């Protein structure tokens, strides 16, 4: 129910600008892509040490109103608001496991939710709407650490717009 | 709202700004102590600012008063977007004037095809942002329920209708949600949600609000 909000305390928008998800555990590094199977081009959604403060997102919803609640169903992209590239979603892919990926489409409704989580936020994935979410944690590989499903051990951040 | 044009200070007496310290939702004045809005407008503490036209100046037309309930629809399912209505009782009567009055509710469901007026302070671009100073009005005909289904697979239920053109370039934005669809002089219609803003083939969706009548005069009556 609650509204989500920034680093400056100010509600989050939807769509309308792009935020930086900042670890509060991992402080250097930062979201980027990177390679997962014998893929040829980086579509797994990481953090990064090499990459700081990282690829802002955009947090999105069809609902008509220009603030982010934590009961939302969100898309989440990389690049800009009305496209369809950038768009994250969950893809079961070794060796990985239930991966946060990037994609070039984007339904009416999106599978994430922001939920409050100790000092910051996590990102919980829903693979239907109606049921209980799975939070997005990371996986530690290739001196990276991967997106995925990890419920029990989410990866905590602060949303801190882009500017 | 995309495409549309100033609605003018008297034009739109029964529209409301629902306020947390910054507008967030529409709304629609249906009696002197009685506010109807979206359910995923719903927020504690909520100020409801009438006689607003300018919704960034003190105009002194304005009148602030706070919500003492706020009643979402018992069905309101957050998964879904059906029944997307909630009622609002102001603590106090709103004084009316030439910019302050009630819309009344409709007696029967419109039809596709019938001309109806759209407002609120919402995004006026398809692609990018700009949020206007004056609250802005579009006319919006009523889309068949069978295209709205063609449009949106799935996910349209008996409590919504699409209003729009499937042309694109006119429609409802994020910032209008909650905001009143009027036909025929009636509240018809509540913004809800769409794909995008005035994009082809992605019509607005509303609350079908001639489907909630009997609820809002019961929970009126015993309030």
């Amino acid at each position: 129910s609650s509204v989500v909000v920034d680093t400056n305390g100010q509600p989050v928008s939807n769509g309308a600008d792009a935020y930086y998800l900042v670890p509060v555990s991992h402080g250097h590094a930062g979201l980027a892509l990177a390679k997962i199977g014998n893929e040829a081009e980086p579509r797994a959604v990481v953090l990064d040490p090499h990459h700081r403060p990282g690829r802002p997102v955009r947090f999105e919803s069809p609902l008509r109103i220009n603030i982010i609640k934590e009961s939302y169903f969100l898309n989440i992209k990389f690049g800009p608001s009305s496209s369809d590239s950038g768009v994250w979603d969950v893809i079961q892919q070794d060796p990985i496991g239930l991966a946060v990926k990037v994609t070039d489409t984007k339904s009416l409704l999106g599978p994430f939710k922001v939920e409050k989580e100790g000092e910051g936020y996590k990102i919980v994935y829903y693979p239907e709407r109606g049921q209980t979410g799975l939070d997005i944690g990371l996986v530690h590989r290739n001196d990276k650490y991967y997106l995925a499903v990890k419920d029990g051990e989410p990866c905590v951040f602060k949303i801190r717009k882009a500017t | 709202i995309v495409g549309g044009y100033t609605c003018g200070a008297n034009t739109v007496p029964y529209q409301v700004s629902l306020n947390s310290g910054y507008h967030f939702c529409g709304g629609s004045l249906i009696n002197s102590q009685w506010v109807v809005s979206a359910a995923h407008c719903y927020k504690s503490g909520i100020q409801v600012r009438l006689g607003e036209d300018n919704i960034n100046v003190v105009e002194g037309n304005e009148q602030f008063i706070s919500a003492s309930k706020s009643i979402v629809h018992p069905s309101y399912n957050s998964n879904t977007l059906n029944n997307d209505i909630m009622l609002i009782k102001l603590k106090s009567a709103a004084s009316l004037n030439s910019r302050v009055a009630s819309i009344s509710l409709p007696t029967s469901c419109a039809s596709a095809g019938t001309q109806c007026l759209i407002s609120g302070w919402g995004n006026t671009k398809s692609s990018g942002t700009s949020y206007p100073d004056v609250l802005k009005c579009l006319k919006a005909p009523i889309l068949s329920d069978s295209s709205c289904k063609s449009a949106y697979p799935g996910q349209i239920t008996s409590n919504m209708f699409c209003a729009g053109y499937l042309e694109g370039g006119k429609d409802s934005c994020q910032g209008d949600s909650g905001g009143p669809v009027v036909c025929s002089g009636k509240l018809q219609g509540i913004v809800s949600w769409g794909s995008g803003c005035a994009q082809k083939n992605k019509p607005g969706v509303y609350t079908k609000v001639c489907n909630y009548v009997s609820w809002i005069k019961q929970t009126i009556a015993s309030n």
